[PDB]
C-alpha cells in the first residue's frame, strides 16, 4: 500500500558548514598518548553538507551515495526512523532497508517494491513497500535512541560490508568536536548507488514536527588524530585542506614553530588516458570467404585457413543479411581483443530444415555424414539467406552432399569418396543394384521453397590456438593522441604517465623512442601519425 | 555387415533421388496445371515417363532379397511398397494391352458425348452440360431420357471393355501372389509384424459389415424422409413401399444427395447459415480468405504458411489469356513445397474447400520428417479425412460469428442445426450404402462369385436392399451400368471414403473431447484449443511409418473402425427423422412396385 | 562431484552468467537476468 502525499512545499536545497565533524574511529584498537595517522574514507572539514528541514515542509528526496554518507539529526522527539538503499529502489534489483520502531531495531534485505513516498505512522501504521520476494539478510537489535538530540552515521559499501557508526550528543550544525563509534557490520554484498529516508508522519491531515537533517558525502583523504591519555579522539587534523595543515601533517605534531619547512610536492594530474597502435593494415581476407561466388557443397566442404593478417569480426557482425550468428565456447563481443594461431573458414551450402544440425552434439545427415563438430568446438557459425544465388527455376544441381557411411565423420573430416557404399553379404562390386546405391545425393534448389527448404550459405570459423606464435589479432582502437596534457600512455606496449606534448627533436627514421641522461623514456614516437 | 544393414542403406538414398524427381514430375505437371501449354504437356510426359521409369528401374532393383530377416518396421514397410510389381509382374505385351484398355476408357469417359437424337447440329458432353440439367431440372422424363441415353452409349462401349478389365487386372494380383484384385486394394490397408495392431486384408469386408449394419438404421429413416419428400414432387410414380427411381438421386450414380435440399427442405422460411454476401460486403478476397483460415490453423496448433506457399500457390483464376486447371487440388510437390490449387471464389464452399485443401497442406509438412517413400498417409483414409474434420468446424456458426462472418447477434434456432444437420445427412449418410455397394460389387468381381453373365442383375438386387434404389427398366448384360462411374473406369480405389467418412466423424469427436466441448458434435469447434491440435499432430507426424491401427489409437484409443461417432453426430436429427416417420414406413421393398 | 551432479541427459540445474556490462567488485553477486545488450540497436525486451 502505497499513500501520495501532496502537502508538499518546493524550496532549493540549503547548505551549511560542515565545521570538524564527521571523524570516526577508524580500527578496534585502543591508544593513548599517541598521535596516530589514518588514510580512508573521510568528511573533508568545512565542506558543503546539504541542509534539509522538514516542519509545512516535506523533505524525502533520492540522494547519491557516491563512495559514503554522513548522516546527521538535530533532532526532538524522534521524527526520523530510518534509510534506504539500493540502485533501483525497487525489485528489478536487491535493496537494503533499516528500521527503528518503538520497541527494537530492525534491518532487512530483501527485493522490495518500495513505494513512491516510503513513511510511518503513537505509532500505529506502516507504509514502506508493497512487497518483497527473495529475503536474504535480516536482523533484530536494541533501539538507537530547542532542540536536544544530535545523532551522526556513517555509511560506507567496502567489499560488500555495510559499516556503520554512531554517536550521540545533547545540545546550524555545532561548533565542535566529537569522534564517532562503531556500531554494526552487514555483509550484505550489494550494489548502492542511492538512497533514502524514512519519516514517522504525526496525525492531530497529517502534521509535521520541526526536524533537521544533513547528508555529506566522503571523499578519500588522510586524518591526523589525536588520543588524550584515556583513549579517546580530542582533536583531527585534515591532510588536504589547507597549506598549515599540510605542515601539520608532515611534522606529525598540533603546534608548528617558527620556519620554512617542505611538505609535498606539486602534481598536475593526468586526464584522458591514450592508448595507440600502428594503422590498420594486412587486414584478414574475410571478403572471399563470404563474397564468394561459388560454395562449396557441404559434403565437400571447403576449409580455408587464415594467418599472417589481422582479423576484424566486427565486419561480419554488423552485416544484417547474416540472421543466423550462433557461437559456441567462445563470446561474440570479446572475438577482436582475443588473439588465435590459426582460423579455418569452412563454407557449405545447406537446405533450411538442416541449420540445426551445424553445431556440436546434433546428428542427422549433414552432422554425422557431412560435417561433424567437436563438443568442445570453439568458434561461430553464421548462415544467411541464399535463395536468389543458390537456386535455379529448373534446379540447382550444382549442390551436393553424403548421405551414407560405416560411421559418423569425424569433426572437421571432410569426405569425397565415389565408391558404391558397401553395406552387407553380397559386394556391390561398384553396381547400383539392389541394397547397393552411390554414396553421394545431390541438393537441388528452386526458388519456389519456403524458410524451411531454401538453400542457406553457412560458414563455420574453427578457432584454434598452436605453439607457434598466434599472429592472428583483432584490431586495436587507438584514441586521438591527446598532447600538452598528463595522460597514461600506452604505446606498443611501453606504458608510463606524464604529458605528452609536441616534440623539435629530429629522431631518424629507424628510431621510435628516445631516452634522456636518466635513461627513462622522455620521447616518443606515436604509430598512427610519425 | 547383415543383410538388414543393407536395406538401411538403401531407402535413404531412394528417397531423396525420388525427391529430386518426384518434385521434377510434380513441378512439371504442377506447370502444366498453372498454365497448360504443348510444351507443358510433354515435360510432365518426360518427367512422367522419367519417374514412372525411375520407380520401375529400380522395382527391379528391389525384390531380389527376402523381407523376413530385416526387423526395423519402417524399413520393411519402405521396402514392400517398392517390391510391389503393379503393372509390371506381366509380360510386356499384356502390359501394352492393360495400360492401353485402361487409356481407352479414360478417353471414351472424357469425350463422352449425349446428345438428342434429330438434333446432331451440336451435342453435349456430360461434365459441362449434362451435370447441370441433373439436378435443376425436375422433369422426370427428360432426367430419365438423360440417364438412360447416357448409360446405353456407355454400357454398350464399356461392358467389353470392362470384361478385360476385370481378367486382366485379376490375372495381375494372382500374379503378385493375391487371391483378387479386391484384395490389393484392401493391401493399403495390411499391417503386418507389429503385435496388437496387427490387420488382415480379408477382415475389411466383415468389418466395414460390421460398420454398416447401424449405417443401415440411421439410412432407412434418412431414406424414408427424402422418400416422402420426394412423394410430394413426384406423387404417383413413387411408390411408399418400393424404392427410389434410379433417377431421381440428385445424381447420375446417386453418390451425393446434396442436389436434394430445395427439393427435401424441412423450414424454407428461414434463413440458412450462408454468410456469403458478408464476404462481398466486406471484400474478402482469396488472400485474405486463405490469411483467415491461417489464423484458424494456428489458434488449434498447426504450424502456419510459409513463404513459398504464397508466392507460387495461386489463388485466384488467371485469365482468359491464361488458361489453367481449376480442380481444387493440394500440391506436395516435395523437398518442402507445399502449393494449393485452386481457382478460388468468393464463397462459403470455397472457403470450407479451402481449409479443406490446406488442410491436405497440412497434413503434408507434418511428415515432412519421415522418408519420402513413407511421406504419405498410413492408409488412403486418413489424408481425405484429416481435410473434412477442418471443413467441419469451419462450418459452425461459433467460428464464423469468431471471424466475423456471422453477425454476433443471429440466432441459431432448432430448424437451422436440423436443416445443416439434413445436408450433411445427403452428403455422408447418403453415400455410404452407395460407396459400400460398390466396392463389395468389385470386391466380387474380382473373386468371381458373380456368374459372368449375371453381373447387372447382380448389381440391381442389392441395390434395392442396399441402397434402397430400384432400376427404371431391367438391364441386361449388353450393358455396363457400374463402369459409367469415374472411379471404376479409372482403376480408382472406392473404398477411401467409406474409411475417410468413418475416420472423419471419430477424429471429430477425438477432437472434440480435446477441446472439453460441453454441447453435441455438430455445434463444437476446434478454435482456440491447445490440446486439440498436439492430439491431431501426433498421427499427421508419424505417416505411413507407424500403422494406421496405431494412428488411430493415438487419436480415439481403438485401432479398429468405429461407427458411434457418426451416430453421436447425427442423433439430433436421428431423433427428428423419427417423430416425423410415424406416417411414412421406415424401410423398403425389393419390389419393383414404383417402376 | 561427478556421482551427485551430473545426469545421463544432463543437468541443467546449474547456470553461469556469461554477459555483463562491467566485471564485479570483490565478493559481489549479480542476479539481474535482464536482456544483455550488445549492438547499438536496443533490446526492448527483445532476445534478438
Ligand atoms: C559551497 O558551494 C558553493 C557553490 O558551489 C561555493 O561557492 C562554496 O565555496 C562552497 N563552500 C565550501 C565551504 O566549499
Ligand atoms: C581521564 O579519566 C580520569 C578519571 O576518569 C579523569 O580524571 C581525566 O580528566 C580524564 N582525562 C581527560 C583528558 O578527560
Ligand atoms: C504459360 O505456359 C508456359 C508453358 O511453358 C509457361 O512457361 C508460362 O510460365 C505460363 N504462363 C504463366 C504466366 O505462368
Ligand atoms: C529401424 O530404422 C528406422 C530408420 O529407417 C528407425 O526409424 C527405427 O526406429 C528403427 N527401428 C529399430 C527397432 O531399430
Ligand atoms: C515382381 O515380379 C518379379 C518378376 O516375376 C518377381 O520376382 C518379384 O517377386 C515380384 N515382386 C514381389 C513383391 O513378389
Ligand atoms: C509463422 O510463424 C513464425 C513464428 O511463429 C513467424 O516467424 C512467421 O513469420 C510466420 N509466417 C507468416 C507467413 O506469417
Ligand atoms: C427444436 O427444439 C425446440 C425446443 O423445445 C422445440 O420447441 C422445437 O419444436 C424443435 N424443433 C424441431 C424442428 O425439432
Ligand atoms: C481465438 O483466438 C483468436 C486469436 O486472438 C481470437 O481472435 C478469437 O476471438 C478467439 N476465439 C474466441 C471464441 O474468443
Amino acid at each position: 500500500q502505497c499513500v501520495n502525499l501532496t502537502t508538499r512545499t518546493q524550496l532549493p536545497p540549503a547548505y551549511t558548514n560542515s565545521f570538524t565533524r564527521g571523524v570516526y574511529y577508524p580500527d578496534k584498537v585502543f591508544r593513548s598518548s599517541v598521535l596516530h595517522s589514518t588514510q580512508d574514507l573521510f568528511l573533508p572539514f568545512f565542506s558543503n553538507v546539504t541542509w534539509f528541514h522538514v516542519i509545512k515542509r516535506f523533505d524525502n528526496p533520492v540522494l547519491p551515495f557516491n563512495d559514503g554518507v554522513y548522516f546527521a539529526s538535530i533532532e526532538k522527539s524522534n521524527i526520523i526512523r530510518g534509510w534506504i538503499f539500493g540502485t533501483t529502489l525497487d525489485s528489478k534489483t536487491q535493496s537494503l532497508l533499516i528500521v527503528n520502531n518503538a520497541t527494537n531495531v530492525v534491518i532487512k534485505v530483501c527485493e522490495f517494491q518500495f513505494c513512491n513516498d516510503p513513511f510511518l505512522d503513537m505509532e500505529s501504521e506502516f507504509r514502506v513497500y508493497s512487497s518483497a520476494n527473495n529475503c536474504t539478510f535480516e536482523y533484530v537489535s536494541q533501539p538507537f535512541l530547542n532542540f536536544k538530540n544530535l545523532r551522526e552515521f556513517v555509511f560506507k559499501n567496502i567489499d560488500g560490508y555495510f559499516k556503520i557508526y554512531s554517536k550521540h550528543t545533547p545540545i546550524d550544525l555545532p561548533q565542535g568536536f566529537s569522534a564517532l563509534e562503531p556500531l554494526v557490520d552487514l555483509p550484505i554484498g550489494i550494489n548502492i548507488t542511492r538512497f533514502q529516508t524514512l519519516l514517522a508522519l504525526h496525525r492531530s491531515g497529517w502534521t509535521a514536527g520541526a526536524a533537521a537533517y544533513y547528508v555529506g558525502y566522503l571523499q578519500p583523504r588522510t586524518f591526523l588524530l589525536k588520543y588524550n591519555e584515556n583513549g579517546t579522539i580530542t582533536d583531527a587534523v585534515d591532510c588536504a585542506l589547507d597549506p598549515l595543515s599540510e605542515t601539520k601533517c608532515t611534522l606529525k605534531s598540533f603546534t608548528v614553530e617558527k620556519g620554512i619547512y617542505q611538505t609535498s610536492n606539486f602534481r598536475v594530474q593526468p586526464t584522458e588516458s591514450i592508448v595507440r597502435f600502428p594503422n590498420i593494415t594486412n587486414l584478414c581476407p574475410f571478403d572471399e570467404v563470404f563474397n564468394a561466388t561459388r560454395f562449396a557443397s557441404v559434403y565437400a566442404w571447403n576449409r580455408k585457413r587464415i594467418s599472417n593478417c589481422v582479423a576484424d569480426y566486427s565486419v561480419l557482425y554488423n552485416l544484417a543479411p547474416f540472421f543466423t550468428f550462433k557461437c559456441y565456447g567462445v563470446s561474440p563481443t570479446k572475438l577482436n581483443d582475443l588473439c588465435f594461431t590459426n582460423v579455418y573458414a569452412d563454407s557449405f551450402v545447406i537446405r533450411g530444415d538442416e541449420v540445426r544440425q551445424i553445431a556440436p552434439g546434433q546428428t542427422g545427415n549433414i552432422a554425422d555424414y557431412n560435417y561433424k563438430l567437436p563438443d568442445d568446438f570453439t568458434g561461430c557459425v553464421i548462415a544467411w539467406n541464399s535463395n536468389k544465388l543458390d537456386s535455379k527455376v529448373s534446379g540447382n544441381y550444382n549442390y551436393l552432399y553424403r548421405l551414407f557411411r560405416k560411421s559418423n565423420l569425424k569433426p572437421f573430416e571432410r569426405d569425397i569418396s565415389t565408391e558404391i557404399y558397401q553395406a552387407g553379404n553380397k559386394p556391390c562390386n561398384g553396381v547400383a543394384g539392389f541394397n547397393c546405391y552411390f554414396p553421394l545425393r545431390s541438393y537441388s534448389f528452386r526458388p519456389t521453397y519456403g524458410v524451411g527448404h531454401q538453400p542457406y550459405r553457412v560458414v563455420v570459423l574453427s578457432f584454434e590456438l598452436l605453439h607457434a606464435p598466434a599472429t592472428v589479432c583483432g584490431p586495436k582502437k587507438s584514441t586521438n593522441l591527446v598532447k600538452n596534457k598528463c595522460v597514461n600512455f600506452n604505446f606498443n606496449g611501453l606504458k608510463g604517465t606524464g604529458v605528452l606534448t609536441e616534440s623539435n627533436k629530429k629522431f631518424l627514421p629507424f628510431q621510435q623512442f628516445g631516452r634522456d641522461i636518466a635513461d627513462t623514456t622522455d620521447a616518443v614516437r606515436d604509430p598512427q601519425t610519425l | 555387415s547383415t543383410i538388414e544393414e543393407q536395406a538401411k542403406t538403401f531407402l535413404d538414398k531412394f528417397n531423396h533421388e525420388a525427391e529430386d524427381l518426384f518434385y521434377q514430375s510434380s513441378l512439371a505437371s504442377w506447370n502444366y496445371n498453372t498454365n497448360i501449354t504443348e510444351e507443358n504437356v510433354q515435360n510432365m510426359n518426360n518427367a512422367g515417363d522419367k519417374w514412372s521409369a525411375f520407380l520401375k528401374e529400380q522395382s527391379t532393383l528391389a525384390q531380389m532379397y527376402p523381407l523376413q530377416e530385416i526387423q526395423n518396421l519402417t524399413v520393411k514397410l519402405q521396402l514392400q511398397a517398392l517390391q510391389q510389381n503393379g503393372s509390371s509382374v506381366l509380360s510386356e505385351d499384356k502390359s501394352k494391352r492393360l495400360n492401353t484398355i485402361l487409356n481407352t476408357m479414360s478417353t471414351i469417359y472424357s469425350t463422352g458425348k449425349v446428345c438428342n437424337p434429330d438434333n446432331p447440329q451440336e451435342c453435349l458432353l456430360l461434365e459441362p452440360g449434362l451435370n447441370e440439367i441433373m439436378a435443376n431440372s425436375l422433369d422426370y422424363n427428360e432426367r430419365l431420357w438423360a440417364w438412360e441415353s447416357w448409360r446405353s452409349e456407355v454400357g454398350k462401349q464399356l461392358r467389353p471393355l470392362y470384361e478385360e478389365y476385370v481378367v486382366l487386372k485379376n490375372e495381375m494380383a494372382r500374379a503378385n501372389h493375391y487371391e483378387d484384385y479386391g484384395d490389393y486394394w484392401r493391401g493399403d490397408y495390411e499391417v503386418n509384424g507389429v503385435d496388437g495392431y496387427d490387420y488382415s486384408r480379408g477382415q475389411l469386408i466383415e468389418d466395414v459389415e460390421h460398420t454398416f449394419e447401424e449405417i443401415k438404421p440411421l439410412y432407412e429413416h434418412l431414406h424414408a424422409y427424402v422418400r416422402a419428400k420426394l412423394m410430394n414432387a413426384y406423387p404417383s410414380y413413387i411408390s411408399p413401399i418400393g424404392c427410389l427411381p434410379a433417377h431421381l438421386l440428385g445424381d447420375m450414380w446417386g453418390r451425393f444427395w446434396t442436389n436434394l435440399y430445395s427439393l427435401t427442405v424441412p423450414f424454407g422460411q428461414k434463413p440458412n447459415i450462408d454468410v456469403t454476401d458478408a464476404m462481398v460486403d466486406q471484400a474478402w478476397d482469396a488472400q485474405r480468405i486463405f490469411k483467415e483460415a491461417e489464423k484458424f490453423f494456428v489458434s488449434v496448433g498447426l504450424p502456419n504458411m510459409t513463404q513459398g506457399f504464397w508466392e507460387n500457390s495461386m489463388l485466384t483464376d488467371p485469365g482468359n489469356v491464361q488458361k489453367a486447371v481449376c480442380h481444387p487440388t493440394a500440391w506436395d510437390l516435395g523437398k518442402g513445397d507445399f502449393r494449393i490449387l485452386m481457382c478460388t471464389k468468393v464463397t462459403m464452399d470455397d472457403f470450407l474447400t479451402a481449409h479443406h485443401e490446406m488442410g491436405h497442406i497440412q497434413y503434408d509438412m507434418a511428415y515432412a520428417a519421415q522418408p519420402f517413400l513413407l511421406r504419405n498417409g498410413a492408409n488412403e483414409g486418413f489424408h481425405e479425412a484429416v481435410g473434412e474434420i477442418m471443413s467441419l468446424s469451419a462450418a459452425t456458426p461459433k467460428h464464423l460469428k469468431s471471424i466475423g462472418l456471422l453477425s454476433p447477434d443471429f440466432q441459431e434456432d432448432n430448424e437451422t442445426e436440423i436443416n445443416f444437420l439434413l445436408k450433411q445427412a445427403l452428403t455422408i449418410v447418403g453415400t455410404l450404402p452407395f460407396t459400400y455397394m460398390l466396392e463389395k460389387w468389385r470386391w466380387m468381381v474380382f473373386k468371381g462369385e458373380i456368374p459372368k453373365d449375371q453381373w447387372m442383375k447382380k448389381w440391381w438386387e442389392m441395390k434395392r436392399e442396399i441402397v434402397g434404389v430400384v432400376e427404371p427398366v431391367p438391364h441386361d448384360e449388353t450393358y455396363c451400368d457400374p463402369a459409367s462411374l469415374f472411379h471404376v473406369s479409372n482403376d480408382y480405389s472406392f473404398i477411401r471414403y467409406y474409411t475417410r467418412t468413418l475416420y472423419q466423424f471419430q477424429f471429430q469427436e477425438a477432437l472434440c473431447q480435446a477441446a472439453k466441448h460441453e454441447g453435441p458434435l455438430h455445434k463444437c469447434d476446434i478454435s482456440n484449443s491447445t490440446e486439440a491440435g498436439q492430439k491431431l499432430f501426433n498421427m499427421l507426424r508419424l505417416g505411413k511409418s507407424e500403422p494406421w491401427t496405431l494412428a488411430l489409437e493415438n487419436v480415439v484409443g481403438a485401432k479398429n473402425m468405429n461407427v458411434r461417432p457418426l451416430l453421436n453426430y447425427f442423433e439430433p436429427l436421428f431423433t427428428w427423422l423419427k417423430d416425423q416417420n410415424k406416417n411414412s414406413f421406415v424401410g423398403w421393398s425389393t419390389d419393383w412396385s414404383p417402376y
